[PDB]
């Protein structure tokens, strides 16, 4: 069991102790599907619409 | 109105057990896949202990412990003998043994290597015919204790019940299942003792009955033929490994602080050679009972292992 | 804010609302004069979900009264709280529906909906956040049926994204007006199934039967089954007009109710129907019996898909959950399985007048299925030989239309017994 | 000195930022209307604890943080209540209608419209940054703002600051407290749609914490208010080091470095001990040994769970009052010998260690006892993905009959993200199988 890299301060100490060592999507394309979304509610929207016509 | 469901409906014994559960009228089974029960009876592989302990107002329980496998598969035995310092290298009831894969040991087994007989599963006397079958290599014992008249060969089973107390019970009744057929040396009926090439191959159960001889008689036999007890010769070695076997794994496997909780049935399987001493075999994590015994115990169980957590409105010894 | 605007319609759909308003006024302290004399604040944190407010700070409903006819809504006007309601907000014509869908749906209602589309635009433009819109009607007459079902298109096509939410009373033999009332009923629920969000089906026939059976009435009368869909409805809404660990809305509870779009009928449940409050235990019993249903269907025919319950009055949370996960785990042969956590519970402090324990229950049943076949049943045993329909073609309708209404019950029922299967 | 900022999302995310904020406070001795007396340069200084405050002229101390909820009326109980003086108004953002518990309204159809408005409030705290670390993001995997406007959120953050570490503080959703049977539905999307934007994820189950607060606080029916409470205990232990001087966690980027070799098993369990009632009449302080002992328990873990059975990458220790490192070497000299604590092959065997000798800050009148000493460890166990296992077959177990689906697909989304979303936690399931088990 070793200790490694102790470091002490007024407010307490750190340390660390060893026992056994071992053997990104765009703006566009968020906007894109945000907006393909968007879509799918205003066709769902029209087809309701329709219907109520 | 206590709850359980059944995830293994080819399980000779639980199937007893839930027969038997209903027959008091307090518990009522479900789907396997009802999740609001109170008691599981697992499957025999992937049981999902993860799901266990996570619904509300239901104390759960199931009977198997997690990691207990380490016990019950040969290679991760004869590891764990080997490496557990509470067992030690060579603790003196275990076959030598090593573990060659498809550690492995190769080498290591070859320094022991200068009765130069052995056994690899998961019988050869020279290495290469076994090697060659590409499991677990161990040292063959080759006098083992003989039944008379038959010069027939044997093993013991005995039954261990674990509760979610950790309790240690032994059943009071365990079998001999006897390779009813004379006994050569390096034919092959008689070397593998068990109904496993014997309801196949082989004049069925005929010195004893189906193989099998019980405990009042085996003992008797003992004192007659050797002017001892079944107490002395054997059980001693066996509680004591037993035991040792499972206080060992204790710490990993106990359920006290979880929020689920466990049980299981073990069947520890056993020889003795002819110097009276007792040899551990295998660990078996979902045995088999004895066509006579599937009463006494699987109600020792629905006493012990579950009414015990569940009340309702010995044939055991502690260890 | 969340405001509801409350619309009721026809003969019972007024007498229900009536009622209704008369048991949550009393809940929350208002008093005849919309003038508040109550207690404490409780009343008063979500009062604004069901009342607008006054020049002198009175609380007057956000209620639409409407009728093809008068008769009701003088009655309404002329009882214990009528004058607490807008009367801008009486909305009726002169010559009636004569217990006939299509004169409220096609010609008669037809004259007066605008006129109702515009107390409704002047009650919604003034709302901070609209939730939706409350409609209490029966099934078996023509104006809350026939208009009613009309009235909810008008405010999907005008408010497509807000709930609509129905009080629903389906018609039975035992308490009858008339023959039509299944075609009247048919024809209702199949604009239910496409236009409403959230059903509650409050049956006649279980109404009756609590009421003798058991309240042991020997001659029920409307106001004695009027007094059982009070106190279900005021129970039902607890967690909109009350303040609680819970948010409730009504987008929230559709969202946790119903899985599957068409099936958000719900079986409403009440205990208890008194100087001995009740337990816990004996709440939890009662409102899971099928003798404390509304909606006539036995809960053991079918299963539940999910639940709601609240328990009112001062009482063990502990206890709740206890005999709540109990009457589960006893019975989960009638709940599904794979719908993890489909019962939810809830407690308000303030109980109802009159009680200081009560339970309201909201299933979402596939025995429910059970009250469709009854009203398809005897649809189609006048349908068939065509009995009574000339009142519905002398209005503009086609047999084809029935025929079409009849098919679409029909598989509504078809999907409840998919479910209760799974 | 380098900066912090705090993003609070929805009821959870606020209510449990509420707590956190409170807690600072008293930990720091910043008073209500956001003075600190024993802050002697006015007006500005890069102490430790600047990393979480700004400071105006008038010696006011600020939270370097920001509320954001779909409906208003939980952050309004903080425009108005005890701390109102802290906030600039600004910080706390407010919608009209909340998510209604669906993912998808909350990322799809609502998000859209208020996320400029929040990265926007955002850019104006970031600009007030000399040195910018990143972002601590609090919110609760089943509510639709807290899944959907979050996941949105994060993807954006990585756009706007793809050079800033992200961190979150997730409640993972139990039914004795839940709100919503689409939970795990909301669970999963945020999930999958989070994990490629987030750098280290501290889970916390209700469920454990409910627990804890019955078996330990004795207390009956637990509120969100004790929960919260010992949330925040949990919360200041892991943030500490960042707010006051030391030498472990002292960035974002340390605890990356310290708690997560692979990128996507982010999740580190955290366990806490010890947990003590105020009313609690006679109460024997306990030690160094029995509470890292405590460390080891299941029913001490945020998140329950049997690390018996699986596998360790890491281990930090953080010590909170009258401790010293002998202490702390011989309780894990005891510990190793009675307990099964298997590290992978890969990776040393060992602790790292860090201690405050300031004692826990409890709130007066609260349900939490003072004590000398506690410590909170963060480990990183393979044992953790049973909590995935958990909610993932209730998503199964529901999306096999498509129940509830079409509140999703009526708001924009496609039925393909829910297969998507399953099948990488599919994935996630079999890292953690590679890493913990063996064949
Ligand atoms: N620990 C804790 N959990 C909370 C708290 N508030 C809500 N939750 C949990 O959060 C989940 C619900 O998410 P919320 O945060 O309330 O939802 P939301 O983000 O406000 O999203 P909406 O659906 O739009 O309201 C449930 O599992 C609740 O148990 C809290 O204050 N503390
Ligand atoms: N529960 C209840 N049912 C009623 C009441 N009034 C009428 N009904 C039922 O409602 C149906 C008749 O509809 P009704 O409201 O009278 O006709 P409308 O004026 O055209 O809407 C029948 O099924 C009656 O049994 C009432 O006050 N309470
Ligand atoms: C799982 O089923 C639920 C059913 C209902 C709710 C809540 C939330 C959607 C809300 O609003 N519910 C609600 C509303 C209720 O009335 C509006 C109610 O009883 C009257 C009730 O009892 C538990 C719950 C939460 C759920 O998780
Ligand atoms: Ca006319
Ligand atoms: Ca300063
Ligand atoms: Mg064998
Ligand atoms: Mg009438």
């Amino acid at each position: 069991m070793e200790v490694i890299e102790l470091n002490k301060c007024t407010s307490g100490q750190s340390f660390e102790v060893i026992l056994k060592p071992p053997s990104d999507p765009s703006l566009e394309e968020i906007q894109k599907k945000l907006e393909a979304a968007e879509e799918r509610r205003k066709y769902q929207e029209a087809e309701l619409l329709k219907h109520l016509a | 109105m206590y709850t359980f469901v059944v995830r293994d409906e080819n399980s000779s014994v639980y199937a007893e057990v839930s027969r038997l559960l209903l027959a008091t009228g307090q518990w009522k089974r479900l789907r396997k896949d009802n999740p609001r029960f109170n008691l599981m009876l697992g499957e025999r592989n992937r049981l999902p202990f993860g799901r266990l302990g996570h619904e509300p107002g239901l104390v759960q329980l199931v009977n198997y412990y997690r990691g207990a496998d380490k016990l019950c598969r040969k290679a991760s035995l004869v590891k764990l003998i080997k490496t557990s310092p509470e067992l030690s290298e060579s603790c003196t009831w275990f076959p030598e043994s090593y573990v060659i894969y498809p550690t492995d040991e190769r080498e290591v087994f070859l320094a022991a290597y200068n009765g130069n007989v052995w056994i690899a599963k998961s019988i050869s006397s020279e290495a290469s015919e076994l090697l060659d079958f590409i499991h677990v290599i161990q040292k063959y014992l080759e006098k083992p204790l003989l039944l008379e008249p038959g010069h027939r060969k044997f093993d013991i089973r005995s039954w261990v019940l674990v509760d979610h107390l950790y309790n240690i019970y032994l059943y009071r009744e365990g079998v001999l299942r006897t390779s009813s057929e004379p006994y050569n040396s390096a034919d092959k009926t008689c070397h593998l003792t068990n109904h496993c090439i014997q309801k196949e191959y082989s004049n069925y159960g005929r010195y004893e009955e189906g193989n099998e001889m019980f405990f009042e008689e085996f003992n008797q036999y003992l004192m007659d033929a050797l002017n001892t007890t079944l107490e002395n010769s054997i059980l001693l070695q066996i509680k004591h490994i037993i035991r040792s076997c499972l206080m060992c794994i204790e710490p990993a496997i106990s359920t006290k602080h979880l929020h689920y909780q466990s049980f299981q049935l073990f069947g520890f399987d056993f020889m003795v050679d002819e110097e009276l001493k007792v040899w551990l075999i295998e660990v078996n994590g979902a045995p088999a009972c004895a066509q006579k015994l599937y009463a006494e115990l699987c109600q020792g169980i629905v006493d012990v292992a579950i009414s015990s957590v569940f009340p309702l409105a010995s044939i055991f010894i502690k260890l | 804010m969340r405001e509801i605007v409350h619309i009721q319609a026809g003969q019972c759909g007024n007498q229900i609302g009536a009622k209704f308003w008369e048991v949550i006024s009393d809940e929350h302290g208002i008093d005849p004069t919309g003038s508040y004399h109550g207690d404490s604040d409780l009343q008063l944190e979500r009062i604004n979900v069901y009342y607008n407010e006054a020049t002198g700070n009175k609380y007057v409903p956000r209620a639409i009264l409407v009728d093809l006819e008068p008769g009701t809504m003088d009655s309404v006007r002329s009882g214990p709280f009528g004058q607490i309601f807008r009367p801008d907000n009486f909305v009726f014509g002169q010559s009636g529906a004569g217990n006939n869908w299509a004169k409220g749906h096609y010609t008669e209602g037809a004259e007066l909906v605008d006129s109702v589309l515009d107390v409704v635009r002047k009650e919604s433009e003034s709302c901070d956040c609209l939730q939706g819109f409350q409609l209490t009607h029966s099934l078996g007459g023509g104006t809350g049926s026939g208009m009613g079902t009309l009235l909810i298109s008008k405010i999907r096509e005008e408010y497509p994204d807000r709930i609509m939410n129905t009080f629903s009373v389906m018609p039975s033999p035992k308490v009858s007006d008339t023959v039509v009332e299944p075609y009247n009923a048919t024809l209702s629920v199949h604009q239910l199934v496409e236009n409403t969000d959230e059903t509650y089906c409050i049956d006649n026939e279980a109404l009756y039967d609590i009421c003798f059976r058991t309240l042991k009435l020997t001659t029920p009368t409307y106001g004695d089954l009027n007094h059982l869909v009070s106190a279900t409805m005021s129970g039902v809404t607890t967690c909109l007009r009350f303040p609680g660990q819970l948010n409730a809305d009504l987008r929230k509870l559709a969202v946790n109710m119903v899985p599957f779009p068409r099936l958000h009928f719900f079986m409403p449940g009440f205990a208890p129907l008194q100087y001995r409050a009740l337990t816990v235990p004996e709440l939890t019993q009662q409102m899971f019996d099928s003798k404390n249903m509304m909606a006539a269907c036995d809960p053991r025919h079918g299963r539940y898909l999910t639940v709601a319950a609240i328990f009112r009055g001062r009482m063990s949370m502990k206890e709740v959950d206890e005999q709540m996960l109990n009457v589960q785990n006893k019975n989960s042969s009638y709940f599904v399985e794979w719908i993890p956590n489909n019962v939810k519970t809830a407690v308000c402090d303030i109980p109802p007048r009159g009680l200081k324990m009560s339970a309201t229950f909201i299933g979402n049943s596939t025995a429910i299925q059970e009250l469709f076949k009854r009203i398809s049943e005897q649809f189609t045993a006048m349908f068939r030989r065509k009995a009574f329909l000339h009142w519905y073609t002398g209005e503009g309708m086609d047999e084809m239309e029935f025929t079409e209404a009849e098919s679409n019950m029909n598989d509504l029922v078809s999907e409840y017994q998919q479910y209760q299967d799974a | 000195m380098r900066e912090c900022i705090s993003i609070h999302v929805g009821q959870a995310g606020v209510q449990i930022g509420n707590a956190c904020w409170e807690l600072y406070c008293l930990e720091h001795g910043i008073q209500p209307d956001g003075q600190m007396p024993s802050d002697k340069t006015i007006g500005g200084g890069d102490d430790s604890f600047n990393t979480f405050f700004s400071e105006t002229g008038a010696g006011k101390h600020v939270p370097r943080a920001v509320f954001v909820d779909l409906e208003p009326t939980v952050i309004d109980e903080v425009r108005t209540g005890t701390y109102r003086q802290l906030f600039h108004p600004e910080q706390l953002i407010t919608g009209k209608e909340d998510a209604a518990n669906n993912y998808a309204r909350g990322h799809y159809t609502i998000g859209k419209e208020i996320i400029d408005l929040v990265l926007d409030r955002i850019r104006k705290l970031a600009d007030q940054c000399t040195g910018l670390q990143g972002f601590l993001v609090f919110h609760s995997f089943g509510g639709g703002t807290g899944s959907g406007f979050t996941s949105l959120l994060m993807e954006r953050l990585s756009v706007d600051y793809g050079k800033k570490s992200k961190l979150e503080f997730s409640i993972y959703p139990a039914p004795q407290v839940s709100t919503a049977v689409v939970e795990p539905y909301n669970s999963i999307l945020t999930t999958h749609t989070t994990l490629e934007h987030s750098d280290c994820a501290f889970m916390v189950d209700n469920e454990a914490i409910y627990d804890i607060c019955r078996r330990n606080l004795d207390i009956e029916r637990p509120t969100y208010t004790n929960l919260n409470r010992l949330i925040s205990q949990i919360v200041s232990s892991i943030t500490a080091s960042l707010r006051f001087d030391g030498a472990l966690n002292v960035d974002l980027t340390e605890f990356q470095t310290n708690l997560v070799p692979y990128p996507r098993i982010h999740f580190p369990l955290a366990t806490y001990a010890p947990v003590i009632s105020a009313e609690k009449a006679y109460h024997e302080q306990l030690s160094v040994a029995e509470i890292t002992n405590a460390c080891f328990e299941p029913a001490n873990q945020m998140v329950k769970c049997d690390p018996r059975h699986g596998k360790y990458m890491a281990c930090c220790l953080l010590y909170r009052g009258d401790v010293v490192p002998k202490d702390v070497n011989a309780a894990i000299a005891t510990i190793k010998t009675k307990r099964s604590i298997q590290f992978v092959d890969w990776c040393p065997t060992g602790f790292k260690v860090g201690i405050n000798y300031q004692p826990p800050t409890v709130v007066p009148g609260g349900d939490l006892a003072k004590v000398q000493r506690a410590v909170c460890m963060l480990s990183n166990t393979t044992a953790i993905a049973e909590a995935w296992a958990r909610l993932d077959h209730k998503f199964d177990l529901m999306y096999a009959k498509r129940a509830f689906v079409h509140w999703y697909v009526g708001e924009g989304m496609e039925e393909g993200e829910f297969s998507e979303a399953r099948e990488d936690m599919a994935a996630l399931e079999k890292d953690y199988e590679e890493v913990g088990v063996d064949s």
